[PDB]
């Protein structure tokens, strides 16, 4: 199943709310677990069934699932936010994914 | 005017957990003879108008059972003899008189000094392994696979491994709703739902490629999978149409019983009387081909007509995952199925799957502890019936229509998911309320 | 006659009208796994049937199969017709839309029935 | 008094008079051989009396030692004079003479309490 | 007009089968303080106008409580020592130091290599033990008899065989009804039958050839046997009066402790002080020929007034039962008791049985495990009732009338069966249904 | 509403007002030393509710919270008014008071009962 990412980068001021979105081309459930990468830093999980929250991560992450649509919901941007995020259906990885870097 | 009035018995039901006890029709590893005796004649009663919700996944029975099982399977050998003596170097020399092709150092002669009955006394004596069970250290030194890692109790030799059916009844209050939808591909309601006291023979066969003995398909040969578009769940494939399987161990093997303490005996593998073969397990060409035909025309119909079927062996693992194995007699087998699936489908003879044995067994991959399959005398040979598939998908490059399935196992779950599939439990709840025009006097 | 649970997806009239055979299914070694497990479902089987009873003891309907009482339809539980109900829904769906207000209409009964067994004491007396 | 089955020789009436003696001893750790036959022997209790209880509740007579109904006794069970019934005859030998139709006589005791008990609703609704 | 009325609490009972737990009035190996205690003053009531059928031979408490013995015995021997190491090479001497011309060769003075404290370090220790214990090897070297047959574990030395009596009592809803007939022959039906919450005190008590400390006859000794014309049923018989028997060990054994491991001590057999006799069990000549003299009186009964009765002594078997075996004090005894049954009856003095004494002890005949009983300081003395025989008869040629009767035994259920034989298991079922006038309103 | 056992130490009358919420709670895995507990507990539990359930079933008065008898007041058990008891006791004292001649109140209830039945028996046959 082919996954896509829109924007592929995007620049946002600090405190700033930012979404990024995650198309899937067939039903692919709830199952689009999100990644993000800080420069030079190993990947680490954000959010798991697009609507749950990894421990650790801050409430001000929020991802919602319209139909074949998802979106991640990002709340007063802060710098450590910086870097790649990534979306996972199954196999499938999204090619390059979107850069999120401070205005 | 209106009053509630209560009811007493109402057929209703919620969907809930509780614990089974089995019933069934020599000692046995599954405690048979624990059983209560079921009736001779099973109640079974059609719910006309009756709509419900199944799924074999979120099932507990699956889960129940596969505990159930290990326990079982645990218990068996707590009153069995602990071959802790036998991790003590070895001197194995590769048989090589009147052997086959296939059978250059398959078996080791290894003699070992043991203890005898008089603990200061000590004896030389030699036994038969199979190449799987002794590695070398580093004639040469060998030792058993387990030394390192785990420690073995031998199967009592008595206790027959036979798998026989046994039913699981639910305790009074609840109740076993069976889906008599021969369509019923697992998920989603079942229009046709018939409750039972309890389920029918289920056979607790210990297999990982291909379903031994079990339940076949009313009309269809189905593919029942949680999310087929995941290419990690398995497809759990049930034949409509039995696919017999032949095999055995030619050896005339012949068990020599060594006495390595008081009251404790350690059965070993004597000489071989005659030539030495392969176990091999025998399938029909042309029967295994139709149910192959039948399985991807099945299977088109969830992907597409014009995508590409291919079926290839397993990719790889230990022993038990990579190969078809079954215990067969007493003796588990390790099936070279690569002859099975190798064809590619595009819109008398028999094949000979060179199979290999293995003594030193560790089922449910338990941290410590494994089993000695004592070896069996005589020929050993059991007709079997193919009746399920197990396949895993591989990703695609979203390029090509050449879906690959290859079979997987392991997770005797899987296994055991194909025979409980059809099957619910459920909690009577007998109180109601509703409106009527009653009133307390 | 058509067995435990055979008038499941009948109407409420016919479900009702043979109760008898779900309420008398409702009650029907060494330590080994089938032994302990045959014991536990032994008595969870009992206990169920025994808090099964205690509910209907509370309000004073202990041994009858259909039961009335004094407490009324709040017809904010349901406000569907008799007709419609008793000849055109099964027991399944009824439960299903109920389940919420259960708790309430048994602490009624509760109330009702208490409340009733001493006025009947005090008319006994006098 | 006699005691627990101390009129079991004694005369239908005369054993009927204390039913009460036997009615009421029906119902009166580690993992250890005693230990476990002890609550196997208390679970196997307490199960017998409630299906006793239970079966009691279906005719709807729980609660009472002689309870009547209304099914017609059939001759064809026992055409035997009431007088030599009550007055020269123990219970041993009625439960023995009667062993085969006892599963009829408690099918219509039960189908005769629901169909009694569903005239008795629609007159308190009427 | 009739009607039927039901009725709850009838006095009517079934023959049925359930689970007797116990009930008692030092650890012991029974675990009597598991049993609940027992009401001071049983409940026992009479029922007349009852004739109820009974049969000791299939009766189910007799199986029971054999199960229920041999679980207890096997329990009270998991937390003990197990004697593994001491299957190890024996030099033995004979002890000819203050013996007898009877005690010549029947103890043995064995030395050996055993392990210690320190794993490494070994040790050497010397014990006693009796000839029947050792086997010499093919000073002479010499084994424990049952190192290349069976696992020994020693019996904990602080727990005592000496059996307490216990009370079998059935669960709320089971009566166990009593045969108060003191001519009850053993089956058929009862007269007098009487009804109590449970059992007397029964004693399992252990032995082979005579009955001890037993249960009387109330009236006269009776004989009681299915089938008596069946010459292989054993015969059981009820003494009307006690015979005495004193038994005793004059050694003076001291207890010598062996540590063979960390926590685990091997207690053996030290050096006799003074003088080293035979054990030995005494019988009143007098009493014994006269209970003889009864016994045979009523014997004449079942085969005839002119038929000559001859008791010989028990022929070819084991040890246990071509002896009269049981314990007294911690110690089994197995005692020749050919003087007994010795004489042939027609139409202060004392009978000493020399006793020999073993410690490798193997009841129930289970395959793996034996006991090692420990042995006992000090002297011991028994003081016992001879309450009963098991007499097995032989078969004859048509041309004779000397039946001839040996002591049997062996199957414990035939030494238990005399204590459970009055008593019988029943079911109450309360529910009744009986024609009245009434009608329900 | 207070819970469970609220009314402890309140008086006769209140107390006698919600003996329902103590009526409720009077009835409410492997052979590992919490598991046997449990299952002690469990079974322990049913059998103190059916002693009582037995006991309140031998006295005609199953399923009634208050049931009135034909036994007349001894007067030697406690003579004192009816006012000082029911106003100004606690249920506490007046089972320490009773805690001797318990038994034979039990007994001739249930004799009472008995003949109670028996009596109604002749007069609904007649
Ligand atoms: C699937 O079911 C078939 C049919 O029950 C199984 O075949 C049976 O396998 C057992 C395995 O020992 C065979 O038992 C042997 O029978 C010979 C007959 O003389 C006896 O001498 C041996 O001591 C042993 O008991 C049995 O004959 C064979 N066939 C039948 C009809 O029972 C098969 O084993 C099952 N599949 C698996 C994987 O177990
Ligand atoms: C039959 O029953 C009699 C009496 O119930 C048994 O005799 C008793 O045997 C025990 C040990 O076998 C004696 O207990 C021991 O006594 C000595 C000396 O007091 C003491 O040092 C020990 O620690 C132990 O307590 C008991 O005294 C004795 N009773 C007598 C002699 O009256 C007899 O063993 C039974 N027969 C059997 C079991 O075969
Ligand atoms: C294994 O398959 C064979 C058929 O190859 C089964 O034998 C009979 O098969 C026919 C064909 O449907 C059935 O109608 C019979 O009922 C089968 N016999 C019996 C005794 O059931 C055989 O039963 C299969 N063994 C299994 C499933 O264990
Ligand atoms: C793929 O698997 C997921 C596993 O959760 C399925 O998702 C659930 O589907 C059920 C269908 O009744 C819903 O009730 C759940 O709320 C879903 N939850 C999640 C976490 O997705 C999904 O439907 C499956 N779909 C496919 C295409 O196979
Ligand atoms: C499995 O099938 C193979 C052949 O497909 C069988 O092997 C032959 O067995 C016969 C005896 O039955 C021999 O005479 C032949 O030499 C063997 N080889 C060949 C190539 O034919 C084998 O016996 C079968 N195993 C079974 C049925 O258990
Ligand atoms: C597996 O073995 C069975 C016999 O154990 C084979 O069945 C035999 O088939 C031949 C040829 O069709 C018949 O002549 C025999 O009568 C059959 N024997 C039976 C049914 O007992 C079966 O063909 C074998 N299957 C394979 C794939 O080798
Ligand atoms: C699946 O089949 C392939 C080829 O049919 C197997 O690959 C062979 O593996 C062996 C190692 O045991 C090599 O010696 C061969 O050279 C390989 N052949 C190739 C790569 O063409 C593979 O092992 C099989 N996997 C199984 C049976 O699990
Ligand atoms: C399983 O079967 C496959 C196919 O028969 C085996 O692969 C062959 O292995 C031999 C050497 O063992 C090679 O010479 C062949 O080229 C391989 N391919 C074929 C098509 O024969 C494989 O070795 C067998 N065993 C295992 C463990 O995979
Ligand atoms: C059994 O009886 C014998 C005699 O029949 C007793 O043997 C005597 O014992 C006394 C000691 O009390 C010695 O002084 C005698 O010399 C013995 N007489 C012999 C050996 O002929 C024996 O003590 C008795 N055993 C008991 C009572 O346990
Ligand atoms: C067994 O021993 C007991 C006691 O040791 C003997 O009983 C004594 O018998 C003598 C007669 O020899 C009397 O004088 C004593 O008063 C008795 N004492 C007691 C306590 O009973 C008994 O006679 C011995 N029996 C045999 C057969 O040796
Ligand atoms: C029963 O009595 C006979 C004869 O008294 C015993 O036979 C003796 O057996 C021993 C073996 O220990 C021989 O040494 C004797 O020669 C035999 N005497 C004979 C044949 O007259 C027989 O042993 C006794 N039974 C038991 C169990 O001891
Ligand atoms: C049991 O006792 C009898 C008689 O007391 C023993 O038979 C005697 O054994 C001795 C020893 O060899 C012989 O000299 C006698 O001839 C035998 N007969 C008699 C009448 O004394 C018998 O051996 C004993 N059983 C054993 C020791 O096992
Ligand atoms: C294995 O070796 C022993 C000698 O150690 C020999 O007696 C036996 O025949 C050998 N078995 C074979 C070669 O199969
Ligand atoms: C013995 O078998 C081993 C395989 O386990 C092989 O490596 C070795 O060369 C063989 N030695 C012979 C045949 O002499
Ligand atoms: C047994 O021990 C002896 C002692 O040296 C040794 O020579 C022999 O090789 C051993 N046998 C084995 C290891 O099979
Ligand atoms: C056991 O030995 C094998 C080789 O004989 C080795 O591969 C494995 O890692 C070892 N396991 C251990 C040391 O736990
Ligand atoms: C099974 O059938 C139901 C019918 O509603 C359907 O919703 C479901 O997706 C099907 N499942 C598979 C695995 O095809
Ligand atoms: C196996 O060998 C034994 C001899 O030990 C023989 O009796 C038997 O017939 C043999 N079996 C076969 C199938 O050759
Ligand atoms: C199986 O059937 C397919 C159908 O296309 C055929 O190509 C193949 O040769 C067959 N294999 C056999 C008969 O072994
Ligand atoms: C698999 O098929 C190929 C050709 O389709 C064949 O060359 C190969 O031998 C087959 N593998 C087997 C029969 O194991
Ligand atoms: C199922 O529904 C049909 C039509 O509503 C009805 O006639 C039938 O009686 C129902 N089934 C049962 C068992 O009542
Ligand atoms: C026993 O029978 C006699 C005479 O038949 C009778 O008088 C007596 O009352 C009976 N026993 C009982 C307890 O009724
Ligand atoms: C030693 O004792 C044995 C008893 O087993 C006996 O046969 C042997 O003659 C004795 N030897 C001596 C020298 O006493
Ligand atoms: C047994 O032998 C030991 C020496 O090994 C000796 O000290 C002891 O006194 C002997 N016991 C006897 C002869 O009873
Ligand atoms: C103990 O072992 C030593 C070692 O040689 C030996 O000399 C001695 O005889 C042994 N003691 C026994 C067997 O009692
Ligand atoms: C154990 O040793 C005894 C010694 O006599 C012998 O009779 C018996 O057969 C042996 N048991 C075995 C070797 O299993
Ligand atoms: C016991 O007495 C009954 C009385 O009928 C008789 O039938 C039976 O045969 C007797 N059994 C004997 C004498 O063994
Ligand atoms: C043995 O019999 C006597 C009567 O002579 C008796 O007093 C004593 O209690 C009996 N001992 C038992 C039964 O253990
Ligand atoms: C046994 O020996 C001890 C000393 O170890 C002594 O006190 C006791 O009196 C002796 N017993 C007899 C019966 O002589
Ligand atoms: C037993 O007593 C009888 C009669 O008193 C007598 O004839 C017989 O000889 C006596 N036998 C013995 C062994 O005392
Ligand atoms: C058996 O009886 C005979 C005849 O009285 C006698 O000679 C013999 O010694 C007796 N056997 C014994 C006492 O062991
Ligand atoms: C406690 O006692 C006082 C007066 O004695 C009373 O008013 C109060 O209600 C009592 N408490 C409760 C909870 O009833």
């Amino acid at each position: 199943i082919q996954v896509t990412q829109s924007p592929s980068s995007l620049s946002a001021s600090i405190g700033d709310t930012i979404t990024v979105a995650c198309e899937v081309s067939q039903d692919v459930g709830w199952a689009v677990n999100w990644y993000h990468q800080r420069p030079g830093r190993p990947p680490y999980n954000l959010i798991y069934t697009a609507h749950n929250l990894a421990p650790g991560v801050a409430s001000r992450f929020r991802g919602s699932r319209v139909g074949t649509y998802f979106t991640l919901t990002i709340n007063n941007l802060l710098p450590e936010d910086v870097g790649t995020y990534y979306c996972q259906v199954f196999d499938s990885f999204a090619p390059g994914g979107t850069r999120v870097d401070l205005r | 005017n209106l009053w509630v009035t209560v009811y007493y018995g109402v057929p209703v039901w919620k969907d809930a957990e509780t614990t089974l006890f089995c019933a069934s029709d020599k000692h046995n590893v599954w405690a048979t003879h624990a059983c209560v005796p079921t009736d001779p004649n099973p109640q079974e009663i059609h719910l006309e108008n009756v709509t419900e919700e199944f799924n074999m996944w979120k099932n507990n029975m699956v889960e129940q059972m596969h505990t159930d099982i290990i326990s079982l399977w645990d218990q068996s050998l707590k009153p069995c003899v602990k071959l802790t003596p036998l991790c003590v170097t070895l001197q194995c020399t590769n048989v090589t008189n009147n052997i086959t092709d296939d059978m250059r150092g398959e078996l080791k002669n290894c003699s070992f000094n043991m203890t005898t009955e008089l603990r200061d006394k000590k004896q030389k004596v030699y036994s038969l392994f199979y190449r799987l069970d002794v590695v070398q250290i580093n004639n040469k030194e060998y030792r058993l696979i387990n030394c390192n890692t785990s420690a073995i109790t031998q199967a009592c030799p008595k206790v027959s491994f036979e798998p026989i059916p046994i039913h699981y009844c639910a305790p009074a209050g609840f109740a076993i709703l069976k889906c008599k939808d021969k369509k019923f591909n697992g998920t989603g309601p079942c229009p046709s739902v018939s409750t039972v006291q309890c389920t029918h023979g289920i056979k607790p066969v210990v297999s990982t490629q291909l379903l031994l003995n079990g339940s076949l398909a009313e009309e269809e040969v189905m593919i029942r999978s949680e999310n087929i578009t995941n290419n990690a769940k398995n497809i759990l494939v049930q034949f409509n149409t039995p696919v017999q399987i032949n095999c055995t161990r030619p050896n005339n093997n012949t068990r020599k019983s060594i006495r390595i303490g008081p009251g404790q005996a350690f059965y070993a593998t004597g000489d071989i009387i005659g030539d030495i073969r392969q176990a091999h397990c025998n399938v029909s060409k042309a029967t295994w081909n139709e149910t192959l035909g039948k399985v991807v025309k099945q299977l088109r119909k969830h992907f597409g007509n014009n995508t590409i079927i291919r079926f290839a062996n397993s990719s790889g693992g230990d022993l038990e995952v990579t190969t078809h194995s079954f215990n067969c007699g007493g003796e588990f087998f390790y099936c070279n199925t690569s002859g099975l699936f190798n064809s590619t489908w595009i819109s008398n003879d028999s094949i000979t799957l060179p199979c290999r044995i293995k003594q030193i067994i560790n089922m449910w991959q338990r941290i410590g502890q494994a089993m000695y399959a004592p070896p069996i005398q005589g020929v050993i040979r059991c007709v079997s019936n193919i009746t399920g598939l197990i396949l895993t998908r591989d990703g695609g490059s979203t390029n090509s229509t050449t879906e690959t399935f290859r079979p997987g196992g392991g997770d005797m779950r899987d296994n055991w998911r194909s025979e409980l599939y059809k099957y619910k439990v459920v909690k009577i709840e007998p109180l109601g309320v509703a409106p009527t025009r009653c009133k307390r006097r | 006659f058509l067995g435990f649970l055979g008038a499941a997806g009948s109407t409420m009239g016919a479900a009702s009208m043979t109760l008898t055979v779900q309420a008398r299914n409702l009650l029907s070694l060494k330590l080994t796994v089938w032994g302990i497990k045959q014991l536990q479902a032994r008595v969870l089987a009992v206990e169920r049937y025994l808090r099964d009873q205690q509910l209907l003891g509370i309000w004073g309907c202990s041994g009858k199969l259909i039961c009335c009482t004094n407490v009324p339809w709040n017809s904010s539980w349901s406000n569907r017709n008799l007709s419609e109900i008793w000849d055109n829904m099964t027991w399944l769906q009824w439960d299903k839309e109920i389940s919420n207000y259960t708790q309430i209409i048994y602490g009624l009964l509760e109330e009702s029935q208490n409340q009733q067994e001493k006025n009947e004491q005090d008319l006994l007396a006098l």
